């Protein structure tokens, strides 16, 4: 009945977030449990082991014009720059977004981007590590925990949150929705619209409550479950900005990235 | 300004 325009909100959904994310949960999961028939990752747990795995990573790519943690951390801006482009796109496919008003559409990516980068490192991710380069190497969490400061701490927080958020057990189907439902937040600061962003941001819900009711029967209140790490994610979110700050501010070597600039700026 | 997010809204 209403349940079928539910239904197909989130096939839509679906559908636009394969073409939006080249590299699925499912496509990592693959990798990160072997069954697949692609060769297995390259791991990288030191120094040498980076130096080692190269070509195979492709990491002299990142920069075709340095410190090794600087390095480490420019591949992961690569990465977000690009994780930005397909949050993006993928935006512009929620149906009743593009017609909001040009300034929301910013300010919900702007803030949105952020804990949707955060869900998807946790697809990329287990206890010891993160895939990275396309899935053809694997950074140990230790080797990236015993960087210098401030590298050393940046990518841990999202370890911890990413081995909580991961025992939900989400798939891509969940997960088209659920993210959706973060970029549609009628609360982000300086919103001038806040009630067609709502009206979407309700339907969504509703989406989602459903797909995980279909898609999960066995798991009871996995919605409640999944909108209270969407909150923890938010108060998680404002650490990671601050730390950003601090790094651009504190490493005169580095170069942060103009989109990634344009995130960062006036926020919280 | 936000420009270059701009541009990959509008195109
Ligand atoms: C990291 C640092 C800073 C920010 N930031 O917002 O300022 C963000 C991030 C970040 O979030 N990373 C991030 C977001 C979403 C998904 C992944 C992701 O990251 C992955 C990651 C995490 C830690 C370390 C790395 C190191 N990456 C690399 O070394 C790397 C090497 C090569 C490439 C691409 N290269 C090879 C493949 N070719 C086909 C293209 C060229 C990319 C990364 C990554």
């Amino acid at each position: 009945p209403e349940s079928a325009d539910l239904r197909a909100l989130a096939k839509h959904l679906y559908d636009s977030y394969i073409k939006s994310f080249p590299l699925t949960k499912a496509k990592a999961r693959a990798i990160l449990t072997g069954k697949t028939t692609d060769k297995s990752p390259f791991v990288i747990y030191d120094m040498n082991s980076l130096m080692m795995g190269e070509d195979k990573i492709k990491f002299k790519h990142i920069t075709p014009l340095k410190e090794v943690a600087i390095r480490i951390f420019q591949g992961c801006q690569f990465r977000s720059v690009e994780a930005v482009q397909e949050i993006t796109e993928y935006a512009k496919s929620i149906p009743g977004f593009v017609n909001l008003d040009l300034n929301d559409q910013v300010t919900l990516l702007k803030y949105g981007v952020h804990e949707i980068i955060y869900t998807m490192l946790a697809s990329l991710m287990n206890k010891d590590g993160v895939l990275i380069s396309e899935g053809q190497g694997f950074m140990t969490r230790e080797f990236l925990k015993s960087l210098r400061k401030p590298f050393g701490d940046f990518m841990e927080p999202k370890f911890e949150f990413a081995v909580k958020f991961n025992a939900l057990e989400l798939d891509d189907s969940d997960l088209a929705i659920f993210i959706a439902v973060i970029i549609l937040s009628g609360d982000r600061p300086g919103l001038l619209n806040v009630k067609p962003i709502e009206d979407i941001q309700d339907n969504l819900l509703q989406a989602l409550e459903l797909q995980l009711k279909l898609n999960h029967p066995e798991s009871s209140q996995l919605f409640a479950k999944l909108l209270q790490k969407m909150t923890d994610l938010r108060q998680i979110v404002t650490e990671h900005v601050q730390l950003l700050q601090v790094i651009k501010k504190t490493e005169t070597d580095m170069s942060l990235h103009p989109l990634l600039q344009e995130i960062y700026k006036d926020l919280y | 300004r936000h420009k270059i997010l701009h541009r990959l809204l509008q195109e």
